[PDB]
């Protein structure tokens, strides 16, 4: 748990010339669909650690 | 018909090409990537990050 006490620099990966207007932010996750939570997206949804 | 576009958007299709050889140990003008200067170019042992 919790971010450890340390230092680490961050190296660039990509640069995008898209130039669109950005205002909002949301994150995706992985959903476990099986016999435990069958059906549509109403009931087939779990959080997970 | 190849249609361009003139607007306030950055250019996507580009590429200047151009090519000249490299010389060493001679004072010469260079324009690598926009930067310009005069001097001699020698092999260096310093290591850059990728």
């Amino acid at each position: 748990r919790d971010l450890p006490q340390g230092f680490s620099a961050l190296e660039p990966l990509v640069d995008l010339p898209i130039g669109i207007n950005i205002t909002r932010f949301q994150t995706l996750l992985a959903l476990h669909r099986s016999y435990l939570t069958p059906g549509d997206s109403s009931s087939g949804w779990t959080a997970g650690a | 018909v190849l249609s361009f576009e003139l607007l306030h958007a950055p250019a996507t299709v580009c590429g200047p090409k151009k090519s000249t050889n490299l010389v060493k140990n001679k004072c010469v003008n260079f324009n690598f990537n926009g930067l310009t200067g005069t001097g001699v170019l020698t092999e260096s042992n310093k290591k850059f990050l990728p």
